[PDB]
Parts: C-alpha cells; structure tokens; sequence
C-alpha cells in the first residue's frame, strides 16, 4: 500500500462510480477536494458519486485513524456531447445554414407594406 | 443506453417544434403580405 | 497543491506531470512500467496514441527516477473515451456558436428589409 | 452504438439552432405585425 | 433448492439436475442436452415461474424458483428539467399557430 | 435502440403533408 | 398456483408474496434476516410489501424467499432469482409508445386548427 | 448504412415541402 488508502470500485457495468479507502477501525471520516465533506457508518463503507456520464472530477481524500492521507485525483471523459465534424458534418452544418438564411432572406424580401 | 434513447427523443420534440414554428411563421407572414 | 493535468485532442492524448519540472520522472500504468519502444516519453510530457476506454485506463502514477513510488504524492485514473475527430462541446462552445449565430441572422435580415425599401 | 450518439448529438445542435433562427424571425415579423397595427 | 441461474457472457442458463419443467412464463430455448435450458439473451430480459426435481444430494422433493430480468436497454433516462420544458413550448407554439390562423382569415 | 426508427416516423408524416399539398395545387393549377 | 409480484419504480424496488395472507411474513437473501431492523432506511418490510432503497445490481439481487413463523429457512419451497439494472428515474418505452402520443398531439393540434379556423366563418 | 440518412432525406423533404407551399399560397392569393 505504501500509505495510499483511497481506490476505485472496478469491475462494474452500472453506470456508476464509487470509492473505497479500507481503515480497521470505525468512524472512517471521509474527504472530497480536500475540505471535510462527510462521514462514515456501519455496514457501508463504499462512499458514491453518481454516473459517470457527468464526468465525476477533482481530487479525492479519505482518513480513518491515521495523518492526513493521499489524495486519489480522478478524472473522467464520458463525453455524451460528442458532435464528429470529418466529412459529413460540418458540410451538413453549412448547408443548413445557407439554404435557411437564403428561404428567411426571401421571405424578408417579400415584405413590403 | 438510458441516455442515448433520451436525446433520440429531444430531438424528436426539437424537429416538432421546427415544424410547427415553420408552419406558424409561414402563416404570418403571408398574413403581413395582405 | 497540484493536481495532474491531461489533455485530449481525438485520439492523442496528451498529459503531464505538473509536480517537479526540473527533475527525472518515469512512468508506470497499473504498476507497468510505460514509455520507450505509440506513448510518448518526456521527462514530464506523455502523449497515449491509439488511446482506448477499455485496455488503457487506470493508475497514472508518475515518479522521480531513483525513487520508489509509493511515497509519491498521489494518482490518477483516467476512463476516457476517444473519438476520431470530434469536439467537445462545453457550456462556452454551444453559447459562441448561437450568439453568432443570431448575429449573422440578424445582420443579414436587416440587409435584405433595407433593400425591400429599395 | 457510439456511432448512433455521435449523429444525434450532431442533429440536435442544428435544429437548435434552426429553431433559434425561426424564433428570431417570428420577432421580428410580429414587430413588423404590431407596427402595421 | 436453489437451482443455479448460470450465466453465459451474454445469455442465462437454468441449471438442474432433472429436466427442467415450465409452467408460467417464458419457456425459452430448450437445448437438445437433458438437464439445461437457455433462456435466451440477458438482454431480452427473460422471467416465468419454472420448475425442476431434486439434486445429487436431495433427491424426489421438488421446488420451483421465479426467474425475473429487468436489464433493460430500451429504457429512457428523461429529466424534468427538458421534458417540461418541451412541452410548454410546445403548448406555446400551437398556441401561436393558432392565433396564427385567426389572423390569416 | 429508438433512434433509427423515429426517422421513418417523421420523415413518413411530412411526406404526408407534401403530398396532400400537392394534390390541392394539381386540383386548383 | 400462489403467484409473485415486483414492482420496480425509478430506483426503489417494492417486493411481495401472498403465499401467507393470514400471516405476516419474514424475508431473507442468501440466508440473512432482511426483514424487520427497525433500522436502515435502505430496507424496510410492512404487512405484505417490502421496500428497497437505492437498489444494485451487483448486491442484493439474488435468491429473495418470503417465510411466516414457525417456517425453517428451507421450509419454503418457492423461490426467486432477481437481477435488476436500476438507475434514478428511468422507465421503459418502445417506438410504438412514443408514436402514439405523437399522432395525438398532431391530431388535438390539428383539430384546434380546424376548430379556430371554423370559427372565424 | 443509415446514420445520417435519416437527416438527409428530412432535409431534402422540408425544402420540398417549402417550396411546394410557396407556389400553392400563390395561387390562393389569385
Ligand atoms: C422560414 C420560412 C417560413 C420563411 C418564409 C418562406 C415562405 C413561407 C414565404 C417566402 C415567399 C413567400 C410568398 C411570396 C409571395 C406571395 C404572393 C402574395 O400575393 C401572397 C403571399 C405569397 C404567396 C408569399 C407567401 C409566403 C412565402 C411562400
């Protein structure tokens, strides 16, 4: 281990991610970015963030009876906004564009009171 | 996949509302012609 | 103090070491020792090529030469997946991309209102 | 499939934006409506 | 008895020492081997009450054991925050249309 | 899993409309 | 003949069996007392129904069976296998329940169109 | 083989439509 307390549940498909820092004693406190964020109780000891579709980010502490331990700074790139401009796209785009601002600037054109 | 079939159908809403807004200014306008 | 900081640009993936510049630093990922034959091998710079969610991703661990590296200051895992040139669009991207867009409407109906007057 | 995310992700910022251009344009032929009437 | 839902890479696999009877449900894809039963996908989310015998060990008793699979990938992960969103504007639009018409005659 | 078969479904119903429209231009041109 | 019920809404589940409807009934999983703590709030029984909070998929989903008192934990002959992948708010939908409720809204747009376009004459 | 088809054919079909509009409510004017 070498003083490094803080892993990360793998072997997973549910799209989500926790955390896991082992401590044989009870109150297992618990840290996020450094600042006091929370706690622990029994018989839980996996603390959670969410899906990771949201890009779960920053860096990450926990400490049972120990110092101040080490972070685990993650970092995620699920990326769901994810638009692939290489030959199809921004032509798509353009054309859009055009042909729309051409069919407004028409109807434009015919107003004339 | 929960998220995939999600904006498969705000999409689907977004290309209603572009059908409906066409149509409604198409309509104004060939009222503002008149 | 200092986090770590990467960077990805559609299959390159770029990512540094921002915690002694001047220095001798190595490489592991999962407790393998990387770099040198692709991957990139710079004292603090590393560039992953052909980078994949699923067979690179996890402990990015970057220690002094000399140096065991369980006494290092932390880690990283990284879960990224790659494109083949696509854009991420954050908050700022989307919101530049609809003001000019409402400009170049507006700017270009303006025009045409004008010559309707003739 | 990945690909499937990229094409939708791709057609909803268009017809965003599409819907942008129709809003502008009915504010402004409704301005024009209001000052005939 | 616990009979052994076995599970494959992508498909389930119902496990008994005797064959294995259905009587409510889904009875699947028998497989021509005696003693097995493939359900189909893990995907196509199987269920149904089945029934099997005795094991090596617990022989002429029986039992069943209810199957039920909700791995779905067809469902829908919407948020309020858009999807009322969408319709109210929708609701703002054939609204506008209709005031639309009005004017036009 | 949804997304190829909500094309045809929209695609279908503006179809519909064009077409419609066509037939009242042919019976008034 | 004595059926089960599952219902799964969001990311709670609600369990329950009528195998016993004269008496109230005791729960386990993978031989552990589940049901009545009068603690943790993630689980919970009542007369007939339970409740699982913030389900998992790689926990607590195994071989559920509903015994009264007076029941040896392999007393009961019937079982279940439960393998549910949850998450917040999140239901299922075919094409064919979405094109339904586009053609209605196509249609009450279409005949408020009709209806104001007749008015006006 | 469909990924972009899909809007393809839609964009083709609004303009067709469109354009079919702008010559019907012309002769509905006469
Ligand atoms: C984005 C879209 C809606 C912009 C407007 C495009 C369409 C609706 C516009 C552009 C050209 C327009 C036409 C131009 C000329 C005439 C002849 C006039 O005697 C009646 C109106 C009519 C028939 C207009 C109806 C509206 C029209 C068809």
């Amino acid at each position: 281990k070498g003083n490094h307390l803080v892993k990360v549940y793998d072997y997973q498909e549910d799209g989500s991610v926790l955390l896991t820092c082992d401590a044989e004693a009870k109150n297992i406190t618990w840290f996020k970015d450094g600042k006091m964020i929370g706690f622990l109780t029994e018989d839980k000891k996996k603390w959670n963030l969410g899906s990771n579709a949201k890009d779960p980010r920053g860096m990450y502490q926990c400490k049972g009876s120990q110092n101040k331990s080490k972070p685990l700074q993650v970092y995620y790139r699920m990326c769901q906004n994810c638009i692939e401009l290489n030959a199809a796209t921004i032509s798509g785009f353009l054309f859009a564009e055009i042909v729309s601002i051409f069919v407004l600037a028409v109807g434009v054109y015919f107003i004339a009171g | 996949t929960e998220k995939v079939n999600m904006m498969s159908l705000t999409v689907l809403g977004l290309r209603m509302l572009f059908a409906k807004t066409v149509a409604v200014n198409a309509l104004l306008t060939a009222k503002l012609a008149a | 103090q200092t986090p770590y900081k990467v960077s990805i640009s559609g299959t390159t993936v770029i990512l540094t070491c921002p915690q002694y510049p001047g220095s001798e630093i190595l490489w592991q990922h999962n407790d393998k020792n990387i770099g040198g034959d692709n991957i990139g091998s710079d004292e603090d710079h590393l560039s992953l090529k052909e980078f994949s969610e699923l067979e690179q991703s996890g402990y990015y661990v970057c220690y002094p030469r000399g140096s065991k590296p369980e006494d290092a200051n932390f880690y990283l895992y990284l879960r990224a997946r790659v494109c083949e040139n696509c854009m991420e669009m954050d908050v700022m991207s989307v919101a530049t991309i609809v003001i000019v867009d409402i400009c170049i409407t507006g700017g270009l109906l303006l025009l045409v209102y004008y010559w309707s007057k003739n | 499939t990945l690909l499937l995310q990229l094409t939708n992700t791709s057609a909803y910022y268009m017809y965003l934006l599409l819907l942008l251009k129709s809003v502008v344009y009915f504010a402004i032929i409704t301005c024009c409506l209001l000052r005939r009437t | 008895f616990k009979i052994p839902i076995e599970e494959l890479e992508d498909r389930v696999f119902v496990n008994c020492n005797t064959s294995i009877t259905w009587v409510e449900g889904t009875v699947g894809t028998l497989l021509s081997d005696i003693t097995r039963l493939d359900l189909g996908k893990r995907i196509l989310d199987p269920r149904g009450i089945y029934r099997c015998n005795g094991t090596d060990i617990y022989k002429d008793k029986e039992s069943t054991v209810q199957v039920h699979y909700r791995m779905c990938q067809s469902c829908v992960e919407l948020d309020p925050a858009t999807v009322a969103g969408i319709i109210v504007t929708d609701v703002i639009a054939t609204l506008l249309l209709a005031l639309g018409v009005f004017c036009f005659a | 899993l949804l997304d190829p078969k909500l094309c045809y479904l929209l695609d279908g119903i503006l179809f519909i409309y064009g077409v419609i429209l066509t037939a009242l231009f042919l019976r008034v041109k």
